[PDB]
């Protein structure tokens, strides 16, 4: 029936949205670590 | 020294300088949203209630809570800009990337 | 619109909402666990020094 | 500084710089089952519409 | 950190449990309103799909 | 017929007034509970759009 087309649409939209979420996680995870652990240790050392 | 190649900090410090300009509008947005939440709580309390004591107390409580939360909503906006300044990620959607 | 007033209007509200014995046991245990956790974390704080 | 080790990788600098390029590898080992997705999507649509 | 996490998980409930008194109409009526709101939300969820 | 139609819009409410007393804790309690439930439902309706 037509319901399969609806499933297809949702299947594609989730992929597209998760394509955006990964970028954000890839960009923010290293910076979250630079601010709170690496740069804090450096400033503590100096 | 002498300029054989372009330094990185010529890029990093101009970017870090322009990124710091973003703190202001981000805190404007939080103030505007708190304005709307207070407005709506006033509409709900105006419409429903004609026990003056109960409408007064209920609106005081819901607005005190929204105020105690503005103090937590604005920390994560400052901390997100700080996180934006901690590291320069040139691996995606950029000329180099 | 009407269910809450019907439930409330029945007499003996102190018996309508009585708790089962299981909840009395659960909350007594959670209180003991909470106090024991606080004491343990105090001892660790006073040992690390 | 001007004392650069040209034998190894610098240690923290490029080990961490590469931990930030192993992390993307960890994000693609997910293996989501398509069949259960399409089933739960169908049931979700029907349950959302409801009556 | 283990003990801190356990306290954080338990605190929101033991906050209420520590003040228990069996003769407390306020608790009974708050429970009544919570049960009724839960029932009306589950019912609307199953019928309307909301 | 016109009078009976008018009286129907009044009975639902005056059934509460006929037994009115200046000191009635049960009436106040159920008025509080009903008004809290009304507020929570209206607020969620205004922001969520449900």
């Amino acid at each position: 029936p037509q319901l399969e087309r609806q499933v297809e649409t949702i299947r594609n939209l989730v992929d597209s949205y998760m394509a955006i979420v990964n970028k954000t996680v890839r960009d923010l995870m290293p910076k979250t670590i630079m601010h709170l652990m690496i740069n804090n240790t450096k400033e503590f050392i100096f | 020294r002498t300029g054989l190649f372009t330094p990185d900090m010529a890029f990093e410090t101009i970017v870090k300088k322009q990124v710091k300009k973003i703190r202001e509008p981000c805190l404007k947005c939080v103030d505007m949203v708190i304005s709307e939440l207070i407005s709506t709580v006033r509409q709900c309390t105006k419409k429903l209630q004609q026990y003056p004591r109960l409408r007064e107390e209920m609106e005081r409580i819901v607005t005190t809570h929204i105020r105690e939360r503005e103090g937590r909503t604005k920390e994560q906006v400052m901390l997100l800009i700080d996180i934006e300044l901690a590291y320069m990620n040139t691996n995606h959607e950029d000329f180099i990337g | 619109s009407e269910l809450l007033a019907n439930l409330y209007s029945c007499g003996d509200q102190n018996t309508l909402m009585e708790e089962s014995a299981e909840q009395a046991q659960r909350r007594d245990e959670m209180l003991r666990m909470y106090h024991a956790l606080k004491e343990a974390l105090s001892i660790i704080g006073n040992i690390n020094t | 500084g001007d004392q650069i080790d040209t034998y190894e990788l610098s240690g923290g600098a490029r080990i961490n710089r590469i931990f930030h390029e192993r992390f993307p590898f960890e994000l693609v080992k997910m293996e989501f089952d398509e069949k259960e997705l399409r089933r739960e999507i169908s049931y979700a649509i029907k349950n959302i519409h409801g009556i | 950190n283990k003990l801190q996490s356990q306290l954080l998980s338990i605190e929101k409930e033991v906050e209420e449990y520590k003040n228990f008194r069996p003769d407390d109409p306020a608790r009974k009526t708050k429970a009544l309103l919570q049960m009724v709101q839960q029932f009306a939300v589950d019912f609307e969820k199953r019928i309307e799909g909301s």
